[PDB]
């Protein structure tokens, strides 16, 4: 939630530099700045791809069981 | 707290392009006045081929012994 | 060449006047669209997103 | 990148907004100072694996509401953030499947 803040208000401050001082040094940094945030948006939710993979085992097996006993139940009827 | 990487922005009101820049650079005047010289100097004389030769040259770039070698009669 | 068309000069004056004025009518017309668009942007943003925009215009 | 006309422009909106998408959100959760295994350090125990098994816990097994209704993970939530007739879709999060 603070890398999406922030890359808005980089987008707004970026807008601040269009119309203040088109020629400065700091829109380069800033045309790197959001760059960087950028990266981290996708660094940090690349980390919850080892997470969910290991979650969709765990569901998976929760749905396995549950299918294993049904049948049970089913047959246990016939 | 402080979002991740803000900065100073510049100057409050540097050299933009949103200023009056004929104004500040002392022109207004002679805008304010231009707001043929071909007959504004023929006030001076009669009018205004070899004068496109004139332009030519132009998209190009012993007077005594003259006046003794420039004989010719009169009729 | 505009001596060759036979005009004024003057006429050359009164053109690159004209286009110095052209060229800052175009730019001070972007920058002010850019700052148009800004203002709402904080609009809308100051809508949706309260208190984030709250303490950006505690920063600016 | 030369020409954007009215028509090229309203396309790129609609693609974006179909990419894209009273409040109807997602119960806020704070933050967690007990986690398993680095904050808290629960030893392996027993109430931690048969919460995460038959009850509900709303950062765990699945995402709370607003309007009371309870999503795990396979499904896929339906809501509305802003004030329009347009709904946020989220797909589900693992997919079964």
């Amino acid at each position: 939630r603070k890398l999406n803040m922030s890359i808005l208000i980089n987008f707004l401050d970026l807008l601040d530099i269009l119309i203040r001082s088109p020629g400065s040094i700091k829109r380069e940094e800033k045309l790197e700045d959001l760059k960087l945030l950028f990266v981290h948006v996708h660094h940090l939710i690349n980390e919850y791809r080892p997470h969910q993979a290991r979650e969709t085992l765990r569901v998976m097996m929760e749905v396995q069981k549950r299918q294993r006993l049904e049948t049970a139940e089913r047959f246990q009827k016939h | 707290g402080p979002f991740y990487l803000m900065r100073e922005l510049p100057g409050s009101t540097e050299l933009t392009g949103s200023t009056n820049l004929i104004t500040h650079y002392n022109l207004e005047q002679a805008y304010n006045k231009f707001c043929d010289l071909p007959g504004m100097i023929d006030l001076p004389g009669s009018h205004d081929l070899r004068s496109l030769i004139e332009k030519p040259p132009i998209l190009s770039s012993g007077t005594m012994l003259a006046g003794f070698r420039l004989h010719t009669g009169p009729l | 060449e505009y001596i060759d068309q036979g005009r004024n000069p003057q006429l050359y004056t009164k053109e690159c006047l004209e286009r110095a004025l052209a060229k800052n009518e175009q730019v001070k017309g972007k920058i002010d669209t850019m700052k148009k668009f800004k203002s709402l942007l904080i609009q809308e943003l100051s809508k949706v997103f309260p208190e984030d925009m709250a303490k950006y215009r505690s920063i600016r | 990148l030369s020409r954007n006309e009215i028509i090229q422009s309203y396309l790129s909106r609609q693609s974006s907004l179909l990419s894209s998408s009273a409040r109807q959100l997602h119960v806020l959760v704070p933050q967690s100072p007990p986690t398993d295994l680095p904050g808290l350090t629960r030893e392996v125990t027993q109430d931690d694996l048969d919460r995460i098994q038959a009850s509900q816990w709303p950062g765990v097994n699945g995402c709370q509401d607003t309007q009371g209704n309870w999503y795990d993970w396979t499904q896929c939530i339906s809501l509305d953030p802003h004030g329009d007739d347009g709904r946020l879709n989220i797909l589900p999060y693992v997919c079964l499947d």
